[PDB]
């Protein structure tokens, strides 16, 4: 079972909180980028998963064309990013 | 429904575990025409209800091709058995060298036949047994459609509209 | 009504060009009247002297709305006829539906003043 | 028919936590985020029970167009923090 | 089902012993000595730490926000000990379908440790200071995202245990070799130190410890392996210590040696420098098995 | 549509059409009757012709009819509870 | 216990309740990580690995780590307590009670609903689904795929050229 | 801005296309939120704090409409299971289908947007692309005509009348008066398609070229009736007369094609025995031509506006269909009352 | 040279990781098409069988043989 | 059913042609262990 594994690792955390604390007795909009363009790459990331998955079965002419397409359109979006991105 | 009868499905089957089996790919070479005609049957009649006849002519013969191992070369067959069960999921790698032991007894008889390419789609030519085209699933022809009206059309009332 | 036998890609069906087209028609003409009409008015919107006299690029606005409308009517011309062929199509395959009434001197009532 | 009484009943939920406020721009993004999970489930059950695999591409296409609207939505969100204090449906100029 | 209990006690060993060894080595990078005085090469010190900081030792709330400061822990110690889960260490526990995918995205879980202990103090200049260390940790996970991508692109499935088949006499680090040096800069991403730094502070870090260890066996998977022999699961276990260990000695020497890289040229280093060598590098490993024939 | 795709290929749109590899739908042999049933305009404005093989089609995405089904008999098998009951496994 | 998706399905809307309140953007940041969690699981039971880790890489990986940043720009420092606010505690107390009420006549199978659809017994019929394939199969063995789908592919590029230009042009 | 404003414009233009030329039902899911990524650049543009607060009640109003539309589009596969836009073939999914899409138009019950949405848009570039926007969702309802229920669309395009012919009587602001014809046209737009799905497609053709004509003969400045009072004396004279034409032509009046939706509109519902529906649409429509009624007001009459500042440099715009698109506008009664087959 | 040999050495000289993202990328796209060795890639992706072998009916056909070795079918034998 | 309505005949299907897999969501409502046990290709995975 997974859940017996999972369950297991968070009760023997928790247990370590008990006793952490039960056993002793006596702003800034240029950030922002970052995560936007983080999360608009993970979906290019995401859309680029099954690149060692898919390309087993299928043909490789027609995906090939598609595939480095992904990561073209990847770095034209750093291109548009180089000219004038910020201090940081 | 109407399903098959208590006493439709054959005795003596799953004897062999599973693993066993798939030790040797010699039952696609030798005992392949009666899997093929169910194989056939299958594709044709999509029913498990109608091809039944053809799968206890495929149980029948899965038993005398394993009693043949079973009279001849047992020693080398269950160390190579023995080998298949120790490794992982690997199932071929860390075993090729009593892949070696096998199939040298095994050519003493004429059981001896590995295909070194594959299957590739065998066409059955033999087979007859039922027609293949009498309606599978369709019951209604469906209506006729809508009649495709010929000829070229020409200017008659020009508008039917308000005005002009 | 609705289109059945009839897909999109080059506004004319082309396999039904049989129909004549429109030559010299008086709704050429008026959609020629625009075209000039609407280049009386570009010299207004933009200030330029005298909207019969003035700058000749009204040929270019002239010969637009005559193109564009040739085909449209071509469409029209199309369309129209489609439309009635599958109409009198209708009642030449199915009979039943459209009934015929002839020959009828019926007693109505007569209105007083 | 049994899952599907919880999942539906989750969408609805939600759909009544966007349109109801209580002064929190924040709060409404976050359940706009809530509402594409719920699409997710829902369309990923209809899938993967009617063994479609072509259809299995469809909701990671959603789950891309989900991100796109959660993120420009909220680059707005970011802008009203910019020209006023603090973000609030009650801060308005509009009429 | 023992296995589970044996790879938490153990692991949580193996992060105490850390603390020595990250004194001992950089201690001899730096002339001075190890721990001695403890014991008899001062292997007592790591169970005196856990008796001084968890018992006596007691925390003086800055303000105690009901739910978080003790709810980030639990983000922190348990994410750090279900990644040693799908390990393909001979026959892992509980093998799963796609192991890479488990490994990448409780990784990227693990960013919320430092999120909630960021909002766990009510000073303004304590969060600010901890957004900051969150995006060096976001920043690197796309760069870890696409090496993981190309690298599984030249050979084997989502699965670990397919990881070790490919390696039967031929490393990945040879035809990964810009890859080599890419993976290994960008392992530096929770709070290493190395490039660049920020309930109780002690089991804070032994979560961060724990990852450090955890990026060391990956790298011993994924780049090494030499063999795998299912007869002897001894020979590989022994073979595979040594291989993992010397790594883990170069993650207390690039902290030894090196500076801090300026934050904002950290984020130069990403985006400008690494980004448009590993989107180069994953176009031409799209390219690699179309070319020449090799996709399992 | 309101502006068709002529000489052009872009739809895999409608359930058991050209497969991945050959993998299968669920209600493969169902569309196969439905499809063939409603390929002309005669039961697309009326659908009424199609009825009978929209039902059953119906019947195997839902399975709402096997469900009130395998209720009833469950619904029999907690009312043979101290009664007449037996079970054979 | 004989239930595996039922049970989860309750904690799923049990999130949700959080949502339909309005217990701060925090306490509502934390029902992303409780009904997305969960959410994973709905997902996984019925097969596709695959697509079930899909919320963890990018819901739970990316969308609320970059809303966790927007809570910190604006509306930030501390939360209020849910107990103490008015009506909050009001919409999740009636937000429960259209939940927990309807699971007791889901009890004996059947359920009378605002829909057609009926509950059903959601233990044999749970899977639906009997041997089906083999090798590579359960629907999700080839998940995504660039072949056939290319017209896909181009357009998701398009929008995601669009967010990075876009936002940049904003702020 | 450079090439990135037009290369921005031109995916709004590619974003209907894909819901133009479709077939698969997440294809115009795409296509619908490909726009709501493009039009929200264009509605700030100028750093306003009007622009981020229209753009925010924008995004908020139209994030809600394309999931409630994703929703009708799920129950699509748990009913039938095909993914063909033809029918919805479901009692329920049909209304978060109508709803959803009434939300992204300016039909009656999700309307308050409209107005305050309109007001800030910075420039008369940006207002055109609310108007051109209203093809998108009206593509799709022209596709799935059948299997939509009667109750719950004729009682939004009749309250839409309604609500749009007292919502302008309240308004000074130019924008407004042009936000609340927008919610006033959709009423007659939605009341054909079951009545014939075809005319709602030339309602279109007449309604984006009029609202067109109106904003490039904007050009010069104007945001209130004061502010466009200011332009008979100090101004040309010559361009009152021309938007006279079009002020005219937005209400019911024979002389201008304005008038060529609702000679078919009417025509078209009293074929299939409904005659109490198209004088209810008739009579609200006068309060439609009420708002022009007094916006001709500004441009017959001297109304004293003189202005010390008198401009002696002539007006340079950019006037791209400014010219050929008003000649169409005002006159096409007599032209083409036969491009109702040419057009549908 | 005007900029083939102006604009290539201030590049090495100025950021020289800028040249690795257009070279290899580059190459990425260009040696897929010139080399003659993408044809025995696409042979074998064909000819493993994933779903099971179907049999056909035959009533006079060739290059079709029984399941046993026989010279019928495709069956790839590129380089053993 | 004995003294019910249903015959437990001709199945659901009106079709009663084509009879797809039938007991995929059925396979014996008789015990449970044994139905929890088929059902977990994906749960536990050994």
């Amino acid at each position: 079972n997974l859940m017996l594994a999972l369950l297991t690792n968070f009760t023997l955390a928790t247990l370590l909180v008990i006793i952490a604390f039960w056993l002793p007795q006596l702003f800034s909009m240029k950030f922002f980028l970052v995560a936007i363009t983080f999360l608009l790459f993970d979906l290019e990331i995401a859309l680029l998963l099954p690149l060692p998955w898919a390309s087993q079965t299928a043909n490789l002419n027609t995906m090939l064309t598609m595939a480095l397409f992904l990561i073209i359109l990847l770095a034209v979006s750093l291109a548009y990013e180089w000219t004038q991105k910020g201090l940081e | 429904e109407l399903p098959s009868l208590e006493d439709l499905k054959v005795q003596e089957v799953k004897v062999s575990s599973s693993v066993l089996k798939a030790a040797a790919h010699h039952y696609g070479a030798q005992c392949d025409k009666p899997n093929k005609e169910f194989m056939l049957c299958r594709w044709e009649e999509k029913d498990p209800r109608r091809c039944l006849e053809e799968g206890k002519l495929v149980n029948q013969c899965a038993l005398e091709f394993f009693r043949q191992i079973k009279r001849h070369c047992a020693e080398p067959f269950t160390e190579y058995w023995t080998c298949i069960d120790y490794s992982g999921l690997q199932l071929f790698r860390r075993c090729r060298k009593q892949q070696a032991q096998f199939d040298e007894c095994v050519l003493d008889k004429l059981g001896w036949v590995r295909p070194d390419l594959g299957d590739l789609s065998k066409v059955t030519k033999v087979k007859t047994d039922r027609p293949l085209p009498e309606n599978p699933y369709h019951s209604r022809a469906r209506p006729e459609p809508n009649p495709e009206v010929e000829g070229d059309l020409k200017p008659a009332r020009h508008g039917s509209r308000l005005f002009f | 009504g609705r289109q059945g036998r009839a897909t999109f890609q080059f506004l004319p069906d082309e396999a039904r060009s049989l129909p004549p087209p429109k030559l010299t028609d008086p709704r050429l003409a008026f959609v020629g009247f625009l075209g000039y009409c609407s280049g009386l008015i570009d010299n207004a919107i933009r200030r330029r002297p005298v909207l019969l006299a003035g700058l000749h690029r009204q040929l270019l606005y002239i010969t637009s709305f005559v193109f564009v409308g040739y085909y449209l009517l071509k469409r029209q011309d199309y369309m129209y006829a489609v439309r009635d062929h599958d109409m009198f199509s209708y009642i030449k395959s199915h009979x039943x539906x459209x009934x015929x009434x002839x020959x009828x001197x019926x007693x109505x009532x007569x209105x007083x003043x | 028919s049994m899952v599907y009484m919880n999942i539906m009943m989750a969408f609805t939920v939600s759909l009544v936590g966007l349109l109801m406020y209580r002064s929190h721009l924040m709060s409404s993004l976050l359940c706009l985020e809530g509402m594409m999970l719920s699409l997710f489930v829902m369309a990923a059950l209809t899938i993967l029970n009617s063994h479609f695999t072509l259809a299995s591409m469809m909701p990671i296409i959603l789950l891309v167009f989900a991100a796109c609207e959660a993120a420009l939505g909220l680059s707005l969100l970011v802008m009203v923090s910019n020209t006023y204090g603090t973000d609030y449906v009650q801060n308005l100029n509009l009429l | 089902m023992i296995n589970i209990l044996m790879l938490i006690i153990p692991i949580l060993l193996a992060v105490a012993f850390l603390t020595l060894v990250e004194r001992k080595v950089l201690g001899y990078m730096q002339l001075r000595k190890g721990p001695n005085v403890v014991g008899p090469y001062g292997l007592l010190q790591p169970i005196a730490d856990a008796i001084k900081l968890f018992i006596k030792e007691p925390l003086r709330p800055a303000t105690s926000s009901a739910s978080m400061f003790i709810l980030a822990p639990i983000m922190a110690l348990g994410l750090a000990l279900t990644m040693w889960i799908p390990l393909p260490m001979p026959y892992p526990l509980i093998n799963m379908n796609l192991g890479v995918l488990f490994m990448l995205a409780m990784s990227s879980l693990a960013v919320y440790s430092i999120l909630w202990s960021g909002w766990a103090s009510n000073s303004k200049y304590a969060l600010i200071g901890a957004l900051r260390a969150v995006a060096q940790t976001i920043s690197y996970e796309v760069t870890l995202a696409i090496i993981l991508l190309s690298v599984l692109l030249m050979s084997g499935s989502f699965t670990l245990s397919t990881l070790i088949t490919t390696q039967e006499q031929m490393w990945l680090i040879l035809p990964a070799w810009p890859l080599a040096m890419m993976w290994f800069i960008s392992t530096l991403a929770e709070t290493n130190r190395a490039p660049f730094d920020l309930g109780p502070f002690a089991l804070f870090f032994m979560a961060e410890y724990a990852n450090i260890i955890m990026m060391n066996i990956f790298t011993a998977i994924l780049f090494l392996g030499t063999s795998h022999n299912p007869h002897m699961p001894e020979l590989y276990t022994i073979n595979f210590t040594i291989k993992s260990l010397l790594l883990t000695m170069s993650f207390l020497w690039i902290r030894a040696s090196y500076p801090r890289f300026r934050y904002d040229q950290l984020m130069h280093l990403l985006w400008k420098n690494f980004l448009p060598l590993t989107l180069a590098l994953c176009m031409w490993h799209v390219s690699l098995p179309i070319l020449t024939s090799g996709i399992p | 549509q309101k502006r068709l795709g002529v000489d052009l290929d872009r739809w895999m749109t409608i359930q058991s059409a050209e497969q991945p590899h050959g993998i299968p739908s669920r209600c493969h042999a169902f569309e196969k009757e439905w499809i063939e049933c409603a390929h002309g305009i005669g039961s697309i404005r009326a659908e009424k012709e199609c009825k009978i093989e929209f039902e059953d089609f119906r019947e195997c995405l839902l399975r709402q009819k096997t469900m009130k089904r395998l209720h009833a008999i469950r619904r029999q098998r907690e009312k043979l509870i101290k009664e007449g009951k037996y079970t054979p496994p | 216990m004989l239930y595996i998706v039922f049970i989860l399905s309750v904690i799923f809307v049990m999130g949700f309740v959080g949502f339909s309140s309005k217990p701060s953007p925090i306490y509502g940041g934390l029902g992303l990580i409780v009904s997305g969690g969960v959410g994973c699981g709905i997902v996984l039971n019925f097969g596709g690995s695959f697509l079930g880790l899909m919320v963890f890489l990018i819901y739970l990986g990316g969308m609320m780590v970059v809303f966790g940043y927007t809570t910190a720009m604006a509306t930030e420092q501390y939360p209020e307590i849910w107990l103490s606010n008015k009506a909050v505690l009001g919409a999740f107390v009636t937000g429960l009670l259209m939940e927990f009420f309807m699971v007791y006549y889901v009890l004996k199978d059947k359920e009378v609903e605002v829909v057609f659809e009926f509950n059903g017994l959601g233990d044999w019929v749970i899977y639906d689904t009997g041997d089906s394939g083999f090798f590579s199969e359960e629907a999700m063995g080839i998940a995504a795929l660039y072949s056939y789908g290319t017209w896909l592919v181009i357009v998701t590029g398009w929008s995601l050229l669009i967010g990075v230009v876009v936002i940049m042009e904003i702020t | 801005n450079p090439i990135i404003f037009i290369i921005i414009l031109l995916t709004i233009m590619l974003g209907t296309i894909i819901v133009m030329i479709s077939s698969h039902w997440l294809l115009v899911w795409i296509g619908f939120e490909m726009n709501m990524l493009a039009i929200i650049p264009i509605m700030m543009k100028n750093h306003n704090p009007r622009a981020t607060e229209a753009s925010t009640k924008y995004f908020l109003t139209q994030s809600t409409a394309s999931m409630l539309l994703m929703m009708a589009v799920i129950i699509n596969l748990m009913f039938s299971g095909q993914w063909t836009v033809m029918k919805l073939f479901n009692p329920m999914a049909s209304m978060l289908m109508t709803m959803a899409l009434a939300m992204k138009l300016g039909m009656a019950p999700f309307h308050f947007w409209v107005p305050e949405v309109t007001q800030g848009i910075p420039l008369s570039s940006g207002l055109i692309l609310l108007t051109w926007q209203k093809l998108a969702p009206m593509s799709v309802l022209y596709q799935i005509f059948p299997s939509i229920n009667l109750n719950l669309i004729l009682t939004l395009s009749v309250l839409s009348i309604l609500i749009g012919g007292w919502g302008g009587l309240n308004q000074t602001q130019l924008r407004k008066i042009m936000a609340y014809s927008s919610i006033a046209h959709m009423g007659w737009m939605t009341a054909v398609l079951p009545y014939n799905p075809t005319m709602t497609l030339l309602n279109l053709i007449i309604y984006i070229i009029m609202t067109s004509t109106m904003f490039t003969m904007f050009m010069a400045n104007s945001t209130t009736t004061t502010l466009s009072l200011s332009h008979t004396w100090n101004k040309t004279p010559i361009m009152t007369v021309l938007i006279l034409a079009t002020l005219l032509s937005m209400g019911g009046l024979p002389p201008l094609s304005g008038f060529m939706p609702k000679w078919m509109i009417i025509q078209e519902m009293t074929k299939n025995n409904s005659i109490i529906l198209p004088t209810f649409m008739a009579i609200t429509a006068l309060l439609n031509l009420y708002f022009y009624m007094r916006l001709t007001y500004s441009t017959t009459l001297t109304m004293f506006p003189s202005t010390n500042n008198m401009k002696m440099k002539w007006q340079f715009p950019l006037m791209k269909k400014m010219t050929f698109l008003p000649t169409m506008v005002v006159l096409s009664t007599m032209m083409l009352p036969l491009t109702p087959m040419l057009s549908v | 040279a005007e900029r083939v040999a102006a604009f290539l050495k201030n590049v090495w000289a100025k950021e020289p990781v800028l040249v690795a993202s257009f070279a290899i990328a580059g190459l990425a796209v260009i040696l897929p098409t010139l080399s003659p060795y993408t044809k025995y890639s696409l042979m074998i992706n064909x000819x493993x069988x994933x779903x099971x072998x179907x049999x056909x009916x035959x009533x006079x056909x060739x290059x079709x043989x029984x399941x046993x070795x026989x010279x019928x079918x495709x069956x790839x034998x590129x380089x053993x | 059913v004995m003294k019910x309505x249903x015959x437990x005949x001709x199945x659901x299907x009106x079709x009663x042609x084509x009879x797809x897999x039938x007991x995929x969501x059925x396979x014996x409502x008789x015990x449970x262990x044994x139905x929890x046990x088929x059902x977990x290709x994906x749960x536990x995975x050994x």
